[PDB]
């Protein structure tokens, strides 16, 4: 529910003591958490919006030249005036021109002209800046419980909180007063100030499309500056990346507009994050967020809810997620009231032996009439298994053949750990529920390694770090005993390892 | 493609009669059949979705049943505004097939 | 006007796909490929240069890679 | 209310192509598959094909392979059916009604159906007459 | 005289943007618009589940297609070593004053 | 010889073939069929979906 | 869309000034200059790499120039 | 019930053959009956002398 | 004798497409480029385009790219020009005449010309009238 | 796309007169021009290929000349079957341009 078939979903251990777990949820890929007969609940970040942003430096990627100007002071008659060069809308490069009896001069030599042409602008690009103020997350909570198939894409049904609850999270209030009608609240507290490295990123805007930009890249662009804002036509700074005028054969000046730099800067961003912006309200995807969940206000809605012998007919044919779970949708044929429906995995007969693990805890029917559709997420054991639904005699079953070993799940978990510690860095080490000095050590070593690693190898992307990884691995194949022996397997491997899982 | 035979071709009955219609597919359609009545050249009147279910707004004199491939539509009481052409519709596999039709006439 | 800050220098590594990542992870390699297709003699020239440095028979290949990736890009 | 409204009747020549519109009202236009269904005067109904108004995907029957193509307009919330290579057999009345479950893209059938499978918003019935 | 070798577009206008997906084992994605060859098409693998629409679960193909129309282009003409004329100005020092043009 | 708008250059053919932009050719007919047309667009999806 | 054929590969050497020669003869150097201003730690990293190759004390500087001109441009 | 993956074609027939040859300058060749997917095309080189 | 003979006059609607035939007699059909040339009544001649009857390649003017298509028929020795997206400006008389040194394809500019550059074969012409 | 100006617009002369027509291209078409006379709505009569050459079957009262860009057509003796609309046609670069026309009238 909001997290079945959405893949790159992870699930974490449990409640582990304190009833207070940590998780770094993100924009794509969501987290189910499950803990010790409390309702399993999954959380997704979808749209982090930023309002109220200010405008640091702009850039003009087109030019509009006119009017030009000219000088022509004969040689050894001094330097030329051109009043327009006193005004700041005009651009000038004084050059030297060979002259003679042709060009209207008595003496021979260089004449020192400059055509000073009027710079103007059309279609600039803006570089709007954001601080952690006026920021927002809109996280969503979707407790498994009992919902239909049509109520897991259904965004509108959060107006009454059955299990769906949208929760607006701003960094001035980093706690989620998050009630879930039917049972108790959840109440997760966040750290939005340690977001996705904010106050280091700008919204770059060209024309109706916007993307995030690292600020050192942004200040290193050579185009005009437009430092504050857009009232009238501004004072354009630096004026030399654009309009280019030169001299050949001592005939006039080729004054070139130098055109339009959209594709130039679009090629120049290859590490940007596309956002979208509407009334300003710059909505943003690709964020991650370290909200730590607090349990113990959660409570299973009606653990009692008597067993309800009935007839179970499937609505839909059940399936099997790529994170090895099974999704079953039953009708219950409408006997009586809100009451529990048990399910089992059976390696034995049709009845009488449970294996595996139910994901959705306390699965239930909410309403009395004919077809209440409860969907169940289940976790079969690695071999063969049948599905048992409530009644000890009158029921319908399955077979699944899980098709993956426990060693395959361990390898998939290590590949997911590779992608975690590649994407989120040291912050990915905060999935494991609070570990005292264990995860504090495992976070401290990575935050004192990754800072120095960002200082050394921060400026290298896929193909330029493949080369250094290959070279340092070749060095570690042929060096001495000591430190440099354990250099390649720790560092060239970690370069190619941070490369090949970014995506892909 | 999934032939859907509709029996009979046309009928006639007086006001207040019970009448039944049969649709047989050459293939297994589970419970995937639907039922139309269409007044000629007009916006129609709604009978049956999912071969056994009425829709809200439909009067309850219409009913449908059928389990394997044979499906029975049933009007409990014929009324003078129930003269129409009656169709049944498969849902399975695609080239969605309709029946030929069933016309009624007021006696 | 040469918009020299390639943002791959400061790429963001977040779980979504980036701005041009799919067309980014091949572009420098196929640029070098087109350059050595258009200038095949510099391979023999760089071999004669790199054979004169290192005297190690495995540093020769390293100097070959160094020169033949200098020559397309920062050239 | 939830309603599909079509264009008027058309008279075309054989060998030409006809275009029939189907405009939506009262519901989210990108949430219901538009099915096109023909009806000759005598012969009952016959399903022509299906478009998704989201993403403009199409499919159709085997009797019309290469003869029909369906386009969309998300702005005006309209569905266009262009039937090419017209014959005297194509003189019929054309209908368009929403399939319903139209989550992602194309026909979906092992998932649920019914409740105006497509029996609700049928515009009116565009008469298309192919003659000289 | 010139001969037109290749032309290179720049400013592209994109519309009609079609898209079609298939359930994770129901084949490759497709849409009629691919037979038009004015349109640009790529096929990515997306997720799919009950909360996506139809399928078993897993990853299914998705094509998206966009109209491609151009506004600015280079003509790119050819030069052959015939077909040209060099203009040479012969000028004799003598009875002439302050000339040069 | 190479014409952008009103500006005109002389370039090498070994340069001009190697440019990765959509080219036309020589057929001067309707939908100029732009080959490539993949350089000048870029198809970007979500994390998994649309 | 990355318009990789820089025409400096096939520049013409005729007696007139070229298309962008005046702004061309500084651009790669100031690109490397801005890159090493923005990433100063890779200088120490490349020194530690290049000190491990060559063992000649004059090939070290050559590997430094090679790596520190690979890293802005072919990167 | 069975889904419908790739069909194939194992027996073909071709209609009219169109050619469009281009000089040794004026570049490559176009052939307007290209740019529809019903026709299958591949390009080769010919002497093209006097 | 050496002669090109066309179809009769046609009356079409705006937005439709017209097809004009051009059949050869008296010479080898795959040896002479067929040029199509329009003529408005209140205007002079205007060259529409060129087909080679060998290999069926086309070229045309800038005022009609995308609107004109030229096909051949080597068996019946006939040339088809299909003009699409008709407007009221297209009401004209259409011509089709040869021009030799038509050995391989396309145009053949700098090699030889003249001797019915395209003068002779023209025949009766084809009036095309676009109205309602 | 070379613009081909044809002077004058229309003329009139009696039977047996000499008349000359001028065609000027904006660019160099050196000997690539030819000349039509077209009777209205009819199959035409042949004048000149290659700007200076008569064709077999043409009567010899027609002649053409011109070297750089200016081309002169010349009828030595006007006859009552020579009333037509006179055109000139470029050969070069292939947006093949015709002149506007030159009409004659019998006095
Ligand atoms: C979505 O939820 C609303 C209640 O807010 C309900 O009326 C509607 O039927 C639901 N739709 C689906 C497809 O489940
Ligand atoms: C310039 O023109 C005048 C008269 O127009 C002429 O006499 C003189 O010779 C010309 N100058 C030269 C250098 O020929």
């Amino acid at each position: 529910i909001r997290c079945i078939g959405v893949s790159n979903r992870d699930f974490v251990e449990g409640m582990s003591g304190g009833t207070w777990v940590d998780v770094v949820l993100e924009h794509g890929g969501c987290v189910t958490v499950m803990a010790q007969d409390k309702p399993t609940v999954d959380i997704e970040l979808v749209t982090t919006t930023v309002s109220n942003m200010a405008e640091v430096r702009s850039y003009c990627y087109e030019a509009s030249i006119s009017d030009m100007a000219s000088d022509s002071r004969c040689p050894t008659q001094g330097e030329a005036y051109l009043d327009k060069q006193s005004d700041t809308q005009y651009v000038c490069k004084r050059t030297l021109v060979d002259r003679g009896w042709g060009n209207g001069c008595g003496l021979f030599g260089k004449g020192s002209l400059v055509t000073c042409a009027k710079f103007a602008c059309s279609k600039k690009m803006t570089g709007k800046s954001i601080q952690p103020e006026n920021l927002e997350y809109r996280i969503m909570l979707s407790v498994h419980g009992s919902q239909h198939s049509g109520m897991i894409v259904n965004d509108t049904g959060h107006e009454t909180d059955e299990n769906r609850a949208k929760v607006e999270i701003t960094p001035n209030s980093p706690r989620a007063e998050a009630t879930l009608g039917g049972f108790g609240s959840l109440g997760l507290d966040c750290e939005p100030r340690t977001g996705l490295d904010f106050s280091d990123l700008y919204y770059l805007t060209m024309n109706n499309k916007h993307w995030l930009v690292h600020k050192e890249w942004f200040h290193d662009i050579p185009l005009p500056w437009h430092a504050g804002a857009d009232t009238g036509t501004p004072h354009w700074n630096n004026k030399e990346a654009l309009v280019e005028f030169k001299d050949a054969h001592a005939k006039r000046q080729t004054v070139v507009v130098l055109g339009s730099q959209e594709g130039a800067v679009h090629t120049a961003l290859a590490g940007a994050l596309e956002a979208e912006m509407d009334g300003a309200k710059g909505r943003l995807s690709s964020g991650h967020l370290k909200c730590r969940l607090k349990m113990d206000k959660l409570r299973l809605k009606g653990v009692s809810y008597s067993l309800c012998t009935a007839a179970f007919t499937f609505t839909k044919i059940p399936a099997e997620t790529l994170h090895g779970t099974v999704t079953v949708e039953v009708q219950y044929a409408g006997t009586d009231g809100p009451c529990k429906v048990p399910a089992q995995m059976a390696v034995d007969m049709q009845t009488l032996t449970p294996v595996g693990r139910l994901i959705t805890a306390n699965p239930v029917i909410t309403e009395s009439t004919e077809n209440s559709k409860m969907m169940l997420e289940l976790d079969p054991p690695f071999g063969d298994s049948y599905i048992v639904i409530g009644v000890g005699e009158k029921k319908i079953t399955h077979h699944w053949h899980r098709s993956g070993s426990t060693i395959g799940k361990a390898f998939e978990a290590t590949v997911r750990g590779a992608k975690r510690m590649a994407v989120l860095g040291d912050t990915a080490w905060d999935f494991g529920s609070v570990g005292g000095a264990l995860n504090s050590l495992g976070k401290g070593i990575h935050q004192i390694f990754g800072a120095a690693f960002k200082s050394l190898f921060g400026g290298m992307s896929w193909f330029s770090q493949i080369l250094i990884g290959t070279l340092l691995m070749w060095l570690g194949l042929n060096t001495k005993n000591g430190s440099i022996s354990l250099m390649c397997l720790a560092l060239g491997g970690v370069l190619i390892f941070l490369s090949t899982a970014v995506s892909a | 493609d999934i032939q859907l035979t509709q029996s009979p071709s046309s009928l006639s009955a007086s006001v207040g009669d019970r009448v039944t219609f049969t649709c047989q597919a050459s293939q297994d359609i589970r419970k995937y059949l639907n039922w139309y009545q269409q007044k000629p050249g007009k916006a129609p009147k709604l009978l049956i979705y999912d071969a056994s279910n009425l829709k809200t707004g439909v009067p309850s004199r219409f009913s449908g049943s059928g389990s394997g491939t044979d499906f029975t539509f049933t009007i409990s009481s014929l009324q003078p505004e129930d003269v129409a052409t009656y169709y049944c519709q498969q849902f399975d596999d695609l080239p969605i097939t309709f029946g030929q039709g069933t016309r009624l006439q007021i006696k | 006007a040469v918009t020299l800050p390639s943002h791959s220098t400061r790429k963001l590594q977040t779980r979504s796909q980036t701005w041009l990542e799919s067309r980014e992870y091949t572009k420098h390699l196929i640029r070098v490929e087109n350059w050595i297709f258009r200038n095949p003699g510099f391979a023999l020239a760089a071999a004669a240069i790199a054979w004169l440095l290192g005297s190690s028979t495995s540093q020769k290949v390293i100097y070959l890679v160094m020169i033949l990736l200098i020559a397309p890009a920062y050239s | 209310e939830v309603q599909l409204v079509q264009s008027g009747p058309d008279v075309e020549k054989p060998g030409a192509s006809v275009k029939v519109s189907c405009k939506a009202s009262g519901y989210t236009f990108t949430s219901n598959y538009i099915h096109w269904v023909r009806q000759a005067p005598g012969q009952g109904l016959e399903w022509m094909g299906v478009i998704n108004p989201r993403g403009g995907s199409t499919a159709s029957a085997q009797k019309f392979q290469g003869r029909i193509t369906m386009t969309r307009d998300t702005s005006t919330s309209t569905v266009y059916m262009e039937l090419s290579s017209l014959r005297s057999d194509d003189t019929a009345v054309y209908y368009c009604a929403r399939g319903g479950r139209a989550l992602f893209y194309d026909s979906y059938t092992t998932p649920r159906d019914g409740g105006s499978w497509w029996f609700d918003p049928w515009g009116q019935g565009s008469l298309v007459t192919v003659s000289s």
